[PDB]
This record gives structure tokens, C-alpha cells and sequence, in this order.
């Protein structure tokens, strides 16, 4: 139906369909993929798995006894040992620091593991294992529907403004329903993004540059949210791609030299984005959640594919406009429908609590995006 | 097979439509009234509650009796007598009528359809089944006889899948079936869910098989009743029963069902191992329940439009083919799977034990 | 005296017909509505005559031994010493024609042509006379390619039509008379408008409307609804137990 | 908002509601509640509908 893709255009043009995933249905449900994994780095293979677990857990005791031409691993990093007993020269009792330290004065070498074709057909060996699972799941298409073309008297008042009034109406009750879908998909992405958190939330608290805290330029909620982009970088595998945050939290706390205001709008740059952030990432804005929170997070691709995000979207048309001749009233009503939903392996070990779940379910999905974090600002006020 | 909606699926979830259903103070009789043909009053009998009564003759009831005793009594002889019918819904419902029509107004309450018509997801649950079938076997089975060796186990195979998903759809129409022969369906000195055939209740004090097999068919009618009545859309249209029962059935009305003579006249040319035996009476097209573990049969209903079912397969993928080999010893693998999904009228899959108004299933004994 | 239906039925049901399975939803909802307003007032037929029928198998139709108005099939007098279920069955069928004889001795007009009963009577009487009341096999042969559950059944005794109250409340059968002139009824039904259809919508929800009007008056042998409960010669009505 | 877990709110010093729930929002004690629905409810209820705004 023609109309009903006039008026899903008319409409989703408006909402933030590039800070989530995008499917679609034609189904009451929609079918929703994405990708779940347990960690991040080198490999993911068993033949290797083995190595890992044949030579050496890297122990404090062991650190040391180990000798040139050796091979331990350390939080799944396998490395060879450079020249005798590594780690002997270093002062540092913490393994994981006494590690970088050894890789960088050349004690200890990242060891990578591409071989011959001798290794592999000789041993008769494992192939490497995936390091992502492809998951599927089922999320209800939800609706909302509007009675705002209001008509009557007012019908009389959209003759008198007949120029515009037919369309302008219906490109006003697309506006508003724009509007709450854009905000039910930002509460989903504000409940399913897990919290930021260091040293016990963001610095031992919530970020707070109240009055009685820190009112300086909104720099530290700068220095905050680009190393919320580094957790992504480090904890997923792609990239930040997204940032949406409230005018207090930074859509225009940021306006200290910290965010661009949308200096052009055609390049690196969608229609709908408030503008993007000197750490980049475009920059959407809420402008509705009491939070004043700022959201980090990834939406990506394979190929055409939209496979990675927190939120998954997927609209279910056959966004329709109905007329009804009441009385002296013949309002007119708008009808919309979609799945909403996150991946719900991200709060299963398997595919029996995966199963008895709904990815649309944001009291289970609560902090568990893995694609996304929040971080929570107290501001001035 | 036949028997139940299919809407295929083209996705899993996928789902399934189903025309699920939408789901008077009459005068006291006494002492000294005399009543008017055609009218009817209530009347409290000191045994068995109370009955309505309709005038057939209009008779003072006794107007010295005021001791309730003697009221019942008299009543009873008038009952006797004709005087007064006994009928109890059935004329709350003609009362019912009565007043409705005569307090009856247009105003604006257009009635809806009975109908709520729903749709269940459903999921393309799957099965399936290997060959695991030698070289050598292939070899010979062409090279000396002729065979088309591994095409033959492929027909033999997907048949087996065919009929393992026929059967688990059977499965889930006897685990949903209501109990049958139970509530509305029992005879006051039966003993409820059993048809046995040794019982004289049962068969109604039958003389022999003859008799007591087509009181068997009685006892289906009275499914297939009470089913039109559950689901408000008609009789039972299908049985599926234990060879015991289709035996037994098959020997009523002489012409009703395959007993394999198509097989037999043939001298075994096709045993047609996938459908439905034929129809008994003309009424219900019966199916034999080749797996059926002990000795029952369920009634069940089906309308023309798949939504009329009140039980989904909905067949996504089926018979699609698997080919490999096992390099170690390079014997062959081949295989087929299936994906269809079940589902069935919700009445509020694995919650439906015991509720389905489109089935009754009743145990049978004594064959 | 008019009659009407309404669809009630939603937006989302319609599109997911469509978008799911090609299907043209109103089209189909269109179809059960008017096949449910066409046994609504086949109902209100039934409901009718079993309202005006007399109390059947009472006077003149009663077994000394009997239970006024009631066939019980598990006394032995209303099976009139009938062993097992077919010979008893066939009883019923007995009391159902002299019910029809009544019907004849008070209308002066002729013998009940016509039944009215329950499925449990329906199949009680269905058992009987070889094959008259039919199942329309042919539609169970092609696993039901309808179910044409708007027909009467047949001619039970080569005397009487038989028809299914789908509606049945209790469990009974009602015998009719019905002459060759439209004036020989003894009720009547007579149309005006049928199957007109109706159109809308809710606007809390903008939900469809569809639906179907008749208007058809109907009427009585006077025997003077006031002057029918119970009195009506041309009908004669008995309860059924213990089928 | 709904209520994630039992008694939100409890752990939250604030007395301020309108920060302790900005507290409980973001601590997941409660949750940004939404109103969709699936279309059965809307349509089985004979539900009311969003006015306009503006």
C-alpha cells in the first residue's frame, strides 16, 4: 500500500533510525537477528585453546621460571618469551602491568599464531571457533495510535486554511506520532544501555558538575563520554557510531568547544541530528528524559545488513490514516505499528532462558545492551 | 494430514488464524390457582429442586393444599395427568424470548457476530530423518537388481518423516482433545471417559457386536455434538481412532473404510500408509491411528475455510534434502528435514491439555 | 420487524489477513457475518415455534405409562419395551408421528411435514431408516469442503423434513404441519428487506464496522405471541432425555 | 515508570523525589515506561486515543 509508504516515510524521516538497528516485518512479530558473543584479542581457536592450556596460566610464581623461546598466556593473550626469565627485570607486582611493561622492553612478544600448512594438516588440527554467535528472536509489532486531526469547527477553520490544511494536517499527525515513536525508542535504548562505570560508576559516583561539585566547563563530562566511547571500542567489536544525550547533558552542556553545531548537514551528518561531538560520533538530542543522560553506542552492518545495535526497530505496514465521519466531526485518527526489541542473548546463557524471554522486554534487557553505555549526570540546577 | 488449517508458513513466527467464537421468574404455581394453557409456572418440589410446568389443562390446583407436602403432591398427580409438562431450560428459554421480544427496541445496539477471530504465532518447529546407508548396499541394489538404490531409501525415508510429523499433529489433537464421553455426552450409569464394550451401559444392552458396534457410533455422534455445540460451528467432520476401533467401525454400514482391500485385490500393490481410511456412515471421514498405544478414538470438527480447523500445520519447509559423507570410511549421508509449526485454538501449546471444544477423545475397552 | 448484525472487528485483522496469508479479510468477515445473520433468524424461526408448539406427548399422544411432554429413553414405557438403541431410536420416531396426528386432529389441515430437533435427536433419528437423513457425505468424502450446516438433513419416515437446531438449549424435537399454500403455515416470515449492509467504524479506535439489516415481519395462525405461547395447533414440542 | 525489583527507591539518600528518581532510573530501580501495546489490547478494549498535543 502505497499510502501507507508515503506516510512511514512522512514519518520515520523524523525519528533516530540511525541510532538503532533497522529491520523490518511483515509479520504481527517481527523476526529480529543480532550477534552475541563471551570474550578480546588474538584467537578463537581450540587448536590454540589447547596451547593456551598446555603451556602455562602465567602465574606470579611461574612469571619468572619461564625461559627464551617459551610460550605463556595471560587473559587469553598467548606470548612468547624474549631472551631469559621475563618479568625478572620488572619491579611491578600487578602480572597484568608487569605484562605490558614486558612487552613493551621487548621481554615478552604478543605471539600470533598464523602457521604453515605443515601445522595444520600435520597435527591434523582444530579450525578456529567463532568468536560471535548469530542469534534470532521474536518481539510482538506494539502500536499507538493518534485522534489528533481534530475536525468540526476546526473543520471549518482547515477550509479556511484549505491551501495547506489536507496534507498540513496529515504531515502534523505524522509530526507528533514522529515524536513518540522517536521518545519510545530512546526509553528503550536508556534502559537496555548499560551503565558506564569505573571504579564503582564513573570516578566512585555518577558524573556530577552540580553547583556543590564540579560547574567548570563541562569538560570532565567530555573527558567522561569519550572514555565511554572507549569501553565500546574495547568491550565490543566495531566503534562507537552514536551518541544521543540530553541539552543539560550535552547537546548543549558540550558548547563549552566540545560540540559542533551542525556546521554543514549534508556531510558525515543526518537530518534529524542536533549536530556531533568534537570526539564524534553524530549527536542526537533527547530533550525529553528527566536524566539529562549521555548515551554512547554502536548500530552496524554487514554488508546491507543492520545486525549490530542495543535497540532493534522493525515497522510492520501491509502507518495508516483513517477518517471518521462522526456526527459533525470527521476527525482523523493515525495508526502505527512496530517490533521494538533488544537482543535477548545478552541476558541468556543458552537458548532455554533465551526462549522464555522477549527482546522487547526492557525489564530483563535493563543494562544489558553490550552495544551501548549510559552515562548519568547530575547537573546544576 | 487433511484435517486441520494449514496457512503454511513463509517465515517461522509466523502464526496461524482461527475463527475462535466471541465466548426467567416465572409465576410460582400454588395452592388454588388455576392455571391457563400455554402459560408456565415455577414449582418447588420438596425433592429435586424445581421444574417449570406448562398448562395444558386448566386446572385449579388443589386449593385446601397449603402444607407445601400436599402441593407437591397434587401437583405431581397433575403432572401425571398431563395437566402440567415438565420441561426446565427449555422454557427459561422460551420465556426468555417472550420477554426480550415483547421488551424489545430498535435503539442502536447492533449485536456483533458471535465471532472474536484470532491469530496464534507460531513458530516452524522442526523434525527430521537420516538414510545412514552404505556404498555397498547402493552398488548392488542397482547394479543386480535394478533398484534406484539410494533413491528408494530417500522415498522410504521422506515417507517416515511424512508420517512421524502426521503422527506428532495426532499427538498434540489427543493431548488437546477434551475428555470425551464426559459432562453432556454420558449415559447416567456410565462410567465417565470409557467406552467399554463389555459394559451393557455402554452398549446399551446390546446383543452381540452388531448392536454393540453401532452403539460405538452412538457415542461418536454424541462427541461430535457436544463438539457443535463448543465450538458453534457444527458437528465433528473426522475420527481418528485406534485400529481396534476402525475394525470395528470398518464392519458398520459395510462400505465405509478401507480395510486394505485395495492392497489385498491388488495382491499388495500399495499400502497407501498416509491416508484416511474413508468416511463412517457418510458422516465422519476416519483416519487409523497406526501408533496408537492402547485403544480410543477422538472426534473432531473442520470446516471448508483452514481458519475453521481449530488445529494448524503449517507446513514451511518439508521433505527438503541434506547430502554429505563421512570421509573416514566416505560412507554417504543423506537426509531430509522438515519445518512447519503447530497450533491450536487457545480456548483461554503445551497449555491447551484437556481444553480443545474441537475434539473429544474417548478411551475405548472390551474389543 | 427487523433484525441486525455488526462485524466488530479490527483494523490490524484485516491487515495481517492481507499481509500474511493474500487473504481479503473484510471480504471473508463479510461472508461469516451474513452466514451468521441468516442463523440468527433461523433461530428466531425456531425459537418462534417452539414457543407456540403445544406440550407434545400429552392427551392425546400419551402412553398410559408416560411422563407428560417427556421422551426418556431410559424408561422402558417411551421405548415401549425396546431393547437396545436402534429398536429405541425408532420409538422416538413413533412418539414423533403422533405427535404429527395431533397436529392433524386440531389444524383440520393435514399431518406434520416437518421436525425440528436437537443434534442429539437429529442423530437419534439420523441412526434410523437406512440413510434418509443425509450427512451431505459428499462434502465429509472431500474432508469437508463445506459444511453446508444450513440444509435440512431429509425426509425422516419418507414423511417428515428434518432439520439441525444448531441452537438447540436443551435436547428436544418439535413437529410441525405445513400446507401447500403459503396461507396453510400456521406462522409466517415475510420479507421486506434482507441482507442490507452496514458500514462504520469506532472512533475511539477507528475500528471497522461492517454488518447486515433485514426486515420481515412475522406472523401466526391467530388461535385467539400473547395467542401463541403454547396454543399454536400447527406445532407440537417434546423434551428428549436420556439419549 | 515501572518498578524494577522490589521497593525502589530504598537504597536512594535523596530527598529530592524528583532527583531520587532520576537516581532510580538510572540505577535501574524503575524503568522509562512505555505505552504500546499490542493490537489486540487497543482494539479488544475499545481503548481511548492520544488527543492531539498541539
Amino acid at each position: 500500500r502505497p499510502n501507507l509508504v508515503a506516510l512511514t516515510r512522512a514519518t520515520t524521516k523524523l525519528i533516530y533510525s540511525d541510532i538503532v538497528a533497522t529491520q523490518r516485518t511483515n509479520q504481527p512479530v517481527a523476526a529480529f537477528y543480532g550477534i552475541k558473543y563471551l570474550n578480546g584479542a588474538t584467537y578463537a581457536g581450540e587448536a590454540g585453546y589447547v596451547d593456551r592450556e598446555q603451556i602455562t596460566e602465567l602465574t606470579e610464581e611461574s612469571k619468572l621460571t619461564l625461559n627464551k623461546g617459551d610460550l605463556f598466556k595471560y587473559n587469553n593473550i598467548v606470548y612468547k618469551v624474549l631472551e631469559d626469565t621475563p618479568f625478572a627485570t620488572i619491579e611491578e607486582s600487578d602480572l597484568e602491568l608487569a605484562l605490558q611493561i614486558a612487552i613493551v622492553l621487548l621481554k615478552v612478544r604478543l605471539f600470533s599464531d598464523a602457521a604453515s600448512t605443515s601445522k595444520f594438516e600435520s597435527s591434523d588440527s582444530e579450525i578456529a571457533d567463532a568468536r560471535f554467535q548469530i542469534n534470532k528472536w521474536q518481539t510482538a509489532v506494539k502500536s499507538r495510535k493518534l485522534k489528533t486531526g481534530i475536525t468540526v469547527e476546526l473543520a471549518q477553520d482547515l477550509e479556511a486554511n484549505g491551501f495547506d490544511a489536507p496534507n498540513f494536517l496529515e504531515d502534523l499527525l505524522a509530526t507528533e506520532m514522529a515524536d513518540e515513536i522517536n521518545k519510545d525508542i530512546l526509553q528503550s535504548l536508556i534502559t537496555v544501555s548499560k551503565r558506564y562505570k569505573v571504579t564503582g560508576i564513573t570516578d566512585s559516583g555518577f558524573i556530577d558538575l552540580s553547583y556543590a561539585s564540579a560547574p567548570e566547563a563541562g569538560r570532565s563530562l567530555y573527558r567522561m563520554v569519550c572514555e565511554m566511547v572507549s569501553h565500546i571500542q574495547k568491550e565490543s567489536t566495531y566503534t562507537a557510531t552514536f551518541c544521543v544525550a540530553s541539552a543539560r547533558a550535552a547537546a548543549i552542556l558540550a558548547a563549552s568547544g566540545w560540540l559542533k553545531h551542525k556546521p554543514e548537514d549534508d556531510k558525515y551528518l543526518s537530518q534529524n541530528a542536533y549536530g556531533f561531538l568534537a570526539n564524534g560520533l553524530p549527536l542526537y538530542c533527547d530533550t525529553n528524559s528527566p536524566l539529562d543522560y549521555v548515551i554512547v553506542g554502536v548500530v552496524e552492518n554487514i554488508g546491507e545488513k543492520e545486525i549490530v545495535g542495543s535497540i532493534f526497530y522493525a515497522p510492520y505496514t501491509e502507518f495508516k490514516v483513517v477518517v471518521d465521519p462522526e456526527s459533525l466531526q470527521p476527525s482523523i485518527g493515525l495508526l502505527v505499528r512496530y517490533a521494538l526489541s533488544a537482543n535477548p542473548y545478552t541476558v541468556a546463557k543458552d537458548e532455554k532462558e533465551a526462549r522464555i524471554i522477549d527482546g522487547g522486554d526492557m525489564d530483563k534487557m535493563a543494562g544489558r545492551s553490550d552495544l551501548s553505555v549510559l552515562l548519568g549526570v547530575k547537573l546544576p540546577k | 494430514f487433511d484435517i486441520c488449517g494449514v496457512q503454511p508458513m513463509n517465515s517461522p513466527t509466523g502464526q496461524v488464524f482461527a475463527l475462535r467464537a466471541v465466548y426467567k421468574k416465572f409465576p410460582a404455581l400454588a395452592a388454588s390457582t388455576q392455571t391457563t394453557v400455554g402459560d408456565i409456572y415455577t414449582h418447588f418440589f420438596q425433592e429435586t429442586g424445581t421444574v417449570y410446568l406448562q398448562a395444558s389443562v386448566q386446572v385449579t390446583i388443589d386449593a385446601g393444599a397449603t402444607d407445601a407436602a400436599k402441593l407437591d403432591a397434587e401437583i405431581k398427580k397433575q403432572m401425571e395427568a398431563g395437566a402440567l409438562v415438565e420441561i426446565a431450560e427449555g422454557m427459561a428459554t422460551s420465556i426468555a424470548e417472550l420477554q426480550e421480544g415483547f421488551n424489545g427496541s430498535t435503539d442502536n445496539p447492533w449485536n456483533e457476530m458471535g465471532f472474536r477471530i484470532d491469530k496464534q504465532v507460531i513458530e516452524a518447529k522442526s523434525r527430521q530423518l537420516k538414510a545412514a546407508y552404505s556404498i555397498e548396499l547402493a552398488q548392488d541394489l542397482r547394479a543386480v537388481h535394478g533398484m534406484d538404490a539410494d533413491a528408494e531409501l530417500s522415498g522410504i525415508l521422506a515417507t517416515e518423516i511424512m508420517l512421524e510429523i502426521n503422527r506428532e499433529v495426532v499427538d498434540w489433537i489427543n493431548y488437546s482433545a477434551q475428555v470425551g464421553k464426559s459432562g453432556m455426552t454420558l449415559t447416567p450409569g456410565s462410567k465417565a471417559g470409557v467406552f467399554d464394550f463389555q459394559d451393557p451401559i455402554d452398549i446399551r444392552g446390546a446383543r452381540w457386536a452388531g448392536e454393540s458396534f453401532k452403539a460405538l457410533l452412538f457415542q461418536i455422534d454424541k462427541e461430535a455434538v457436544e463438539i457443535a455445540r463448543q465450538t458453534g460451528r457444527g458437528e465433528g467432520n473426522f475420527i481418528i481412532a485406534s485400529r481396534n476401533v476402525v475394525n470395528v467401525l470398518a464392519s458398520v454400514d459395510t462400505g465405509i473404510s478401507y480395510a486394505a482391500q485395495g492392497l489385498a485385490t491388488g495382491f499388495s500393490t500399495d499400502t497407501t500408509k498416509s491416508v484416511f481410511a474413508g468416511v463412517l456412515g457418510g458422516k465422519y471421514r476416519v483416519y487409523i491411528d497406526q501408533y496408537a498405544k492402547q485403544d480410543y478414538f477422538t472426534v473432531g470438527y473442520k470446516g471448508p475455510n483452514e481458519m475453521d480447523a481449530g488445529i494448524y500445520y503449517a507446513p514451511y519447509v518439508a521433505l527438503t534434502p541434506l547430502r554429505g559423507s563421512d570421509p573416514k570410511n566416505f560412507q554417504p549421508v543423506m537426509g531430509f528435514k522438515t519445518r512447519y509449526g503447530i497450533g491450536i485454538n487457545p480456548f483461554a501449546i503445551l497449555n491447551s491439555l484437556g481444553k480443545n471444544a474441537y475434539f473429544r477423545r474417548v478411551y475405548v475397552k472390551g474389543i
